[PDB]
């Protein structure tokens, strides 16, 4: 698989799944924080 | 890149990988054991 | 820093005032005596719009307003907390913009370049100065301009246009949407003809100009060329712009009742009053 | 002053010239004329155009629909011309009512409208496939013809996608000019504010945009045009003097700055989406958003009413 | 009401518009690779050293060269990572990097500010034909001046302060745009000493029966030392640069010099 | 009448025709779908 | 204007076969759709 | 008539073909599926 | 193309259409089990 | 058979045929999702 | 088949296939948040 | 893992971070001011 | 301290420290004129 | 951490440092005026 | 390929490595300050 670094760039590729990772974590955080059960800062209750 | 810096590169990205997922499967266990996020039949 | 040919242009002179003083790069920006003015103007401005921002019951952004005196004030000064911040931030982007326009015509000079930027940078200029001067004062109140909100000046716009029963009927306004569309698309034909010459495609050389107007006599019969599409697209921006203006000093200082009625003096015309 | 270089004071002729195609079934019709005035602002040769194939197709279309709609108007103020005359901007030929589905309805109460709509759609697509064919023919790049398409993917919203969408044809669009305007402005009332439609905002951005972008463009390649910077691809493959001056004048204005070729990429870009994300926004209407000031409202950009 | 819900608060529409935000970020990084590719990378005001403030984006910020195919089947690379040379016949009036440059000689021969010009190609720009573009009408004789404007050839050449600098004697057409490009003026000053005068830096005036063409660039002293070229019927991209810089300079050096 | 053919180019012909022909048969395909009596799909009775 | 007369020929055997089997398809096609649902109706409507 | 390909070229006559019958298909299911009788998704009864 | 690349070309084109409708076909078929999509006389 | 290949280039042809069959087995999907009876998502009784 | 990498270069293919794929996933998981059904974070009775 | 310092430029990754980190916390800060419970400014009562 | 003086030119600081110190003056001014307590013109009492 | 000058020029990350000070400064002053308990200003009881 | 030696790598790694533990350390004395203060993970009933 250390074939893949040959075919892309090592800086490109880690600067490039950084960005992926942060946005993607981003929108998950945001979803949970839009949704009831799973809202941490205002915590309602699981009735 | 030279194989030898590409195998290089691999070693440590499989390390890292490895510890990110580690971590977030932590980070979901105990997000888990708070509150479980697959619903039974009659709802939460 | 600095691009790979950008030495050699940086030489002293060309201000209109200041002298040597002003006349230096801050990174990539030029300053001179109007970019200091332009900071001057923004900054004050700019922190009067978070002041008002302050004083309102919100900071969410889209919500945020700032809004001109009541009517009832007609063309005086208001009290700061009652609309005279509005007037204040108004004069100071009247400022700003004047200090713009003025800092592109010292890099006009210094490039050895014509002054059509900063010419026709000076119809938004007096598109804004329209709005929130001209027509205010011609229908005696500063609480005719619009607020500064990002929804709220959408919120004026719509006031304002049913207030004369429906404002497409408005005929230098049919006439400004007209220009605004054409400039839309003479702006998405120019942005392909350069890119499909530029980027002919894989195994194909650059074509050149004898391409680009066949194209369009090709396709339509016409070709305007390379230079007449510079200044075709750019008369139709700037005549987009006049005819806006047009339609608002029209509104409200000199037509006050139905655009929709206006109309009715086509049908009146004694070749077809039945 | 300086000469400004908005009109072209002498300006010469030569034998009219254009560059060559591969034989088709039409040759290049008409003969090239010269005008005066168009040599003024810009090139003075009316030149011949091409028919072909799908030009034929698209203009026999394109005839039946306009036809149609104007037969119809006529129609409308019962053949006569003065009632024509003193009513054009107020005649149009409306969509069917909602209980006729997507199914053909009754010629007077907007079958006809449906055969012209469906002739003009079809006339466009066509000419389309042209706009793309006149390119691969002179071994140009297909820019235009994607351009169009965003242009057309509104079209097809307001007058197709969306009744598809909506199971009905009665929100679509009336042939007539007071008509469609009116149809714009019950659109935004019935569906509560399009101002508060965030996609009809990006569009405005867009459009707004496209006429900040040819004004400073325009004013630019002008400003330089002492300098041959009219010249732009040739520019764009030997960077003159001219595309050097453009670039700084922006740096030094604003900080930043494009090349001669990227400036046109903007260009294509910003009059795209104008059209792109206006379409979205029409898709998005009374399918998922019944009321735009409602939705306003709850994300933020409104108080509670 | 349920319809556009995708969870308690999110909705397609909200959906959506992130999509349109993370797709149009993006494309303006697409558009800002498509900016770099001329003029960079950036360099230290001073020494020229590749030098400037970068983020993390530096890994995306500039393009592989594309390759341009020129039907004379040359070709040019864009990034070509070609830069200017460091040094300039000028000096600047304050050590510190952003200060301007004061010519050292005589800026408008020397070519520095607005008459410095780019090392473009010593080639002709081309017709579809290969036959160069810009050429004499004297060696186009298919082209004319349309038989309702003024003829430039003739004329007398005048400057802003009303000194005759020559006569018109040729203009230069380009083939390719069917447009006059410059005039070529014989100088009153050591007779039979031509110049090319860019068309677009003069107006014909005509509110007096010896109509004249006007020259606002640069005064008459100036004429002897506009840029001369090496053939008598075609000009380079070069030489058209720089005789182009010489003239745009007039308007903040011809006073001075 | 075969000299129509040195007079016109058979292939503009049959394009011109062939683009005609369609397009009016498609038109009075519409036409009759428009129409009670003869739309076929919809099948209303002869009352 | 068109292909030289062999190639026409070779041309000509593939189409005719690629088109006989499209209406083939077609028809048979055309004959369930009948059986289920016919597409003429009578005087009475369907 | 195998001379209609000694009239036209048979490569731009089958990327047209094939378009045209793709659409003329096209438009023959939807207006089948505009109808009662034949929308053969919702399946309405023929009221036997 | 020469004939002989063209020739290797539709035997794997050949190979890959039948696969993939030899999946559709399928796929076709289980969706039938659970709903057919001809309705009788009286619909559904 | 095979000469169609010689009349159109393979790759073309395959990414042509890609984006067609995509985009038409995703319309046929949204059009199951919009009828009751084969919305699988949803799951209507047939009553 | 290992042909087709001599038609399409590989790392264009694995760009384009990953956005595909991922804007493909990411599609279907909203879809399932709009079900009441599948919409496992509101979590609804079946 | 010093070795990620040969790829990228120590200057580049500590523009990028304190950039990347000052909008992060901007955003934490703002999303908590949104809130009840954590908005320290408004100070309500854990009801 | 005095080094900064070789960071930067005298002139250009005074003018811009200048400059900044009126605007800010200003902003101060406009924003004490906004409020009841502090606006000596208007005079509320206390 | 006097490095830190080899990598950053002191004269651009002055400029910087006091722009960005300033202008976090004016938004947390903004910030408190914005609020009942710490309007100076307005001076509300606790 | 950044261009710095291994030394300067080394060098440059210890400084940072030093940096982001200070960095983190007071990051996890401000939380658990704020945890203190109010906790963010709200039982069953809620707050
Ligand atoms: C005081 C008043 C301040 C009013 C508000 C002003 C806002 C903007 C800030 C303006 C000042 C920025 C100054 C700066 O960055 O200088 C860098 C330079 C050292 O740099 P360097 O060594 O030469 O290297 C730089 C180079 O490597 C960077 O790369 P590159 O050369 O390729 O690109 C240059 C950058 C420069 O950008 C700018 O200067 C700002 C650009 C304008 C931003 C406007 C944002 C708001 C509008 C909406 C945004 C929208 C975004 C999407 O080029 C760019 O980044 C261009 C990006 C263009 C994107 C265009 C998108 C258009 C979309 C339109 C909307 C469509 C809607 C559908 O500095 C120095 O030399 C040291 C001395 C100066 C220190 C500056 C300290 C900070 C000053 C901050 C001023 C106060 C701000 C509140
Ligand atoms: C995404 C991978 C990578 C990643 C590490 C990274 C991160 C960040 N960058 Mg960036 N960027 C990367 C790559 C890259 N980058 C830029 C540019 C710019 C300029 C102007 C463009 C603009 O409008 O951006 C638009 C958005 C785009 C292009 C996406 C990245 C930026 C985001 C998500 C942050 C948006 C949030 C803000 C509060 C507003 C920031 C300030 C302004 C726009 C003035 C602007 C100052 C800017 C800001 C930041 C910030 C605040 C961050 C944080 C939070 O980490 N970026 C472009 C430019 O011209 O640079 C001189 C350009 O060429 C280019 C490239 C290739
Ligand atoms: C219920 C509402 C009703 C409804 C029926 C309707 C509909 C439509 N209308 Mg309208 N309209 C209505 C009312 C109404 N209508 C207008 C105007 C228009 C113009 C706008 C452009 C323009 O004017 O740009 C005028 C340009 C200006 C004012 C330039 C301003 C910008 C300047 C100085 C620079 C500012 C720079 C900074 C601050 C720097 C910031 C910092 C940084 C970026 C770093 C245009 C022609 C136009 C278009 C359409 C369309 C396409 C439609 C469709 C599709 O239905 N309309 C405005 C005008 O004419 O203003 C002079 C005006 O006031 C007004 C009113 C009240
Ligand atoms: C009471 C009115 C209300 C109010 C709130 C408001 C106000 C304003 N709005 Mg708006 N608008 C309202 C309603 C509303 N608004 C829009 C749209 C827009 C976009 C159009 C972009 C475009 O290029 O259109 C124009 C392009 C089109 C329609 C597509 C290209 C055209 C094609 C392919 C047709 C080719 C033609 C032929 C071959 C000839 C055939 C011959 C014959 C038929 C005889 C644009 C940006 C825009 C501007 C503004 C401004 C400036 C204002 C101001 C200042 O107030 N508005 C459309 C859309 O995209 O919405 C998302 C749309 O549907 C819709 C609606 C219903
Ligand atoms: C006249 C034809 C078109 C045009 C032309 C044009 N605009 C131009 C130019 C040209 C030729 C420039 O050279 C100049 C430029 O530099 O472009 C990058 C500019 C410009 N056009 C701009 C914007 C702009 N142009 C617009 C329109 C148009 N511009 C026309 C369609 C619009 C519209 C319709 O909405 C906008 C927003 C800027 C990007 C730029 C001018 C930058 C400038 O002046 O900078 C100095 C000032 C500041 C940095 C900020 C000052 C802040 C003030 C103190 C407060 C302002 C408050 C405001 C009154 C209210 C805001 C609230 C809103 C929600 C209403
Ligand atoms: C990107 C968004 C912008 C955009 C772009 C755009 N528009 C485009 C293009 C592009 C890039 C094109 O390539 C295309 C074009 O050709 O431009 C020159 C087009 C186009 N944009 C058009 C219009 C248009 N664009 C608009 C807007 C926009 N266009 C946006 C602002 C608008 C509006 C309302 O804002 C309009 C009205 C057209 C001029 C053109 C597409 C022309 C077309 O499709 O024509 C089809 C054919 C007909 C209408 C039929 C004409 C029939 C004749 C009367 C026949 C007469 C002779 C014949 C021989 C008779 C035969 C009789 C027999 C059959 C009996
Ligand atoms: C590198 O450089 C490049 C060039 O060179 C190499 C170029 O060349 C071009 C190409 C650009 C041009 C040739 C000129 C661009 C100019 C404009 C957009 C501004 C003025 C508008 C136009 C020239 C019209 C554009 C549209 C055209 C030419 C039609 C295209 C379509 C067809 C030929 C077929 C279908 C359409 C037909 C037959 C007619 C369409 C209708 C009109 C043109 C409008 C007619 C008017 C009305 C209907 C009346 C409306 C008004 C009314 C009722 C009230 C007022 C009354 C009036 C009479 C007005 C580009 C982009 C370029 O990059
Ligand atoms: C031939 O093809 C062409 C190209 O080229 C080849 C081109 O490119 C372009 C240009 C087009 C593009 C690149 C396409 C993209 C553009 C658009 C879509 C248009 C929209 C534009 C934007 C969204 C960008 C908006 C940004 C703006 C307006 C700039 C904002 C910046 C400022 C206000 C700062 C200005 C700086 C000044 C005046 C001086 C320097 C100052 C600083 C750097 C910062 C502040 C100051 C200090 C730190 C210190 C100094 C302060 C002092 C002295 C005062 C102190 C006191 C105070 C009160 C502050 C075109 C047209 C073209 O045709
Ligand atoms: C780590 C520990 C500390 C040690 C290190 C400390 C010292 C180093 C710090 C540097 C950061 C500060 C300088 C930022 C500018 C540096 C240059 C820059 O552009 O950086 C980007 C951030 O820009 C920027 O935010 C510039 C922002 C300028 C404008 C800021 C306005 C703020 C005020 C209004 C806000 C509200 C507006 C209204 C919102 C509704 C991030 O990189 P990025 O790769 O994308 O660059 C693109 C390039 O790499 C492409 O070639
Ligand atoms: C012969 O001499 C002349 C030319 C003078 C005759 C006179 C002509 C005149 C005067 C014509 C006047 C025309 C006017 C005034 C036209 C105005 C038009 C305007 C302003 C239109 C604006 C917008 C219209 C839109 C966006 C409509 C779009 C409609 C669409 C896309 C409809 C598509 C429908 C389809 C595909 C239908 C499908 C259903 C089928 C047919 C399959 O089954 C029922
Ligand atoms: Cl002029
Ligand atoms: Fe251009």
């Amino acid at each position: 698989m250390w074939r893949i670094w040959q075919l892309f760039d090592p800086r490109q590729a880690l600067v490039g799944l950084a960005t992926f990772l942060f946005v993607l974590a981003l929108l998950i955080h945001f979803i949970l924080l839009s949704t009831e059960r799973f809202n941490w800062l205002e915590g309602a209750s699981t009735k | 890149i030279t194989e030898g810096e590409a195998k290089e590169f691999h070693k440590i990205f499989t390390s890292s990988i490895l510890v990110f997922f580690g971590v977030a499967a932590f980070a979901h266990l105990l997000v888990w054991i708070w509150r479980p996020w697959v619903p039974g039949p009659n709802g939460y | 820093a600095l691009l790979s040919f950008e030495r050699k242009y940086r030489v002293r002179g060309g201000t209109l005032i200041g002298g040597d003083l002003f006349d230096f790069w801050v990174g990539p920006f030029y300053v001179g005596f109007f970019g200091v003015t332009t900071l001057l103007f923004t900054v004050l401005g700019t922190a009067l719009i978070v002041w008002g921002a302050a004083l309102g019951p919100s900071w969410t952004f889209w919500q945020i307003s700032i809004n001109p005196p009541d009517v009832s004030y007609g063309l005086a000064m208001a009290p700061m907390a009652k609309g005279g911040l509005w007037q204040i931030i108004t004069f100071s982007a009247i400022g700003a913009f004047v200090s713009w326009a003025l800092r592109e015509v010292e890099i006009c000079r210094k490039l050895g370049i014509g002054y059509h930027i900063p010419f026709a940078f000076g119809f938004a200029i007096l598109a804004y100065v329209s709005l929130v001067v001209i027509r205010p004062v011609m229908m005696g109140a500063w609480g005719y301009g619009f607020p500064y909100g990002f929804m709220t000046h959408l919120d004026w716009v719509s006031n304002t246009g049913y207030q004369y029963a429906n404002f497409h009927y408005n005929p230098a306004h049919m006439l400004g949407i007209t220009l605004f569309f054409t400039t839309c698309l003479a702006l998405a034909l120019h942005g392909s003809l350069i890119l499909s010459a530029a980027n002919p495609g894989k195994g194909e050389v650059v074509k050149g100009p004898e391409h680009e107007n066949t194209y369009f006599q090709d396709t339509i019969g016409y070709s305007v060329g390379t230079l007449g599409i510079h200044r075709v697209g750019l008369i139709l921006a700037l005549s987009a712009v006049v005819w806006s203006i047009i339609c608002m000093i029209l509104s409200g200082p000199i037509y006050t009742g139905s655009w929709p009625d206006w109309w009715l003096w086509w049908q009146k015309l004694p070749f077809w009053n039945h | 002053s300086e000469y400004q270089n908005i009109l072209t004071g002498v300006q010469v002729r030569t034998a009219p010239h254009s560059a060559p195609i591969a034989k088709g079934i039409f040759p290049r019709l008409g003969k090239p004329g010269f005008s005066y005035w168009l040599g003024k602002i810009g090139d003075a040769q009316i030149g011949p155009i091409y028919l072909g194939t799908t030009g034929v197709l698209s203009l026999v279309f394109g005839f039946f629909a306009i036809e149609i709609i104007g037969f119809n108007l006529l129609a409308s103020v019962n053949w006569s011309p003065m009632e024509f005359g003193r009513q054009f901007f107020w005649l149009g030929l409306e969509p069917p009512a909602a209980e006729y589905g997507l199914g053909f309805a009754p010629l007077a109460e907007g079958g006809w409208w449906q055969i012209a709509g469906f002739f003009l759609t079809t006339s466009i697509l066509l000419w389309w496939v042209r706009m793309y064919r006149r390119a691969r023919a002179l071994k140009m790049g297909t820019h235009t013809a994607w351009a169009f398409a965003s242009a057309i993917f509104l079209f097809l919203s307001l007058g197709f996608i969306r009744p598809l969408l909506m199971g009905n044809f009665s929100e679509s669009v009336p042939f007539g000019i007071f008509p469609h305007l009116e149809w714009t402005n019950s659109f935004s009332l019935n569906y509560g504010n399009f101002f508060y439609n965030p996609f009809h905002m990006l569009s405005i951005a867009f459009l707004y945009g496209s006429a900040l972008l040819f004004a400073m463009h325009g004013a630019t390649i002008l400003a330089v045009s002492r300098l041959g910077g009219d010249r732009e691809v040739e520019q764009i493959t030997d960077r003159g003097t001219a595309a050097e001056r453009a670039a700084l004048f922006w740096r030094w204005t604003m900080g930043f700055n494009a090349t001669m070729e990227s400036i046109h990429r903007w260009a294509w870009w910003f009059a795209v989406l104008c059209t792109f994300t206006g379409a979205i926004g029409i898709l998005l209407t009374g399918t998922v958003v019944d009321n735009w000031f409602e939705w306003g409202v709850k994300h933020g950009l409104a108080p509670a009413p | 009401m349920n319809k556009g819900d995708i969870t308690g608060y999110m909705d397609v529409a909200q959906v959506v518009l992130y999509a349109f935000w993370i797709f149009f970020a993006g494309l303006i990084i697409y558009l800002r690779r498509e900016d770099r590719r001329e003029g960079y990378p950036l360099e230290d005001a001073i020494s020229g050293k590749i030098n400037s403030l970068q983020g993390l984006g530096s890994v995306f910020s500039i393009a592989r060269p594309k390759i341009f195919k020129l039907k004379t089947g040359a070709t040019y690379a864009a990034p070509n990572f070609k830069r200017d040379a460091v040094a300039i016949k000028a000096t600047r009036t304050a050590p510190t990097a952003g200060a301007p440059f004061e010519p050292t000689g005589n800026p408008m021969t020397d070519a520095v500010g607005p008459a410095a010009y780019a090392l473009r190609d010593e080639l002709p720009d081309l017709t579809l034909g290969g036959q160069p573009a810009i050429v004499p009408l004297r060696v186009a004789p298919t082209f004319s001046v349309a038989a309702e404007d003024t003829d430039p050839r003739g004329l007398p050449v005048v400057d802003r302060k009303g000194a005759v600098a020559g006569k018109v004697t040729d203009l230069w057409i380009d083939r390719a745009s069917i447009a006059i490009r410059y005039l070529e003026v014989e100088l009153a000053a050591t007779p039979g000493r031509k110049v090319l005068l860019p068309f677009a830096a003069t107006r014909i005036n005509a509110k007096t029966k010896s109509k004249t063409v006007t020259v606002q660039s640069i005064l008459a002293r100036h004429f002897a030392n506009v840029p001369t070229i090496a053939k008598t019927d075609s000009i380079t991209r070069r030489e058209e640069d720089k005789v182009m810089a010489y003239y745009s300079s007039g308007y903040l050096y011809s006073d001075r010099v």
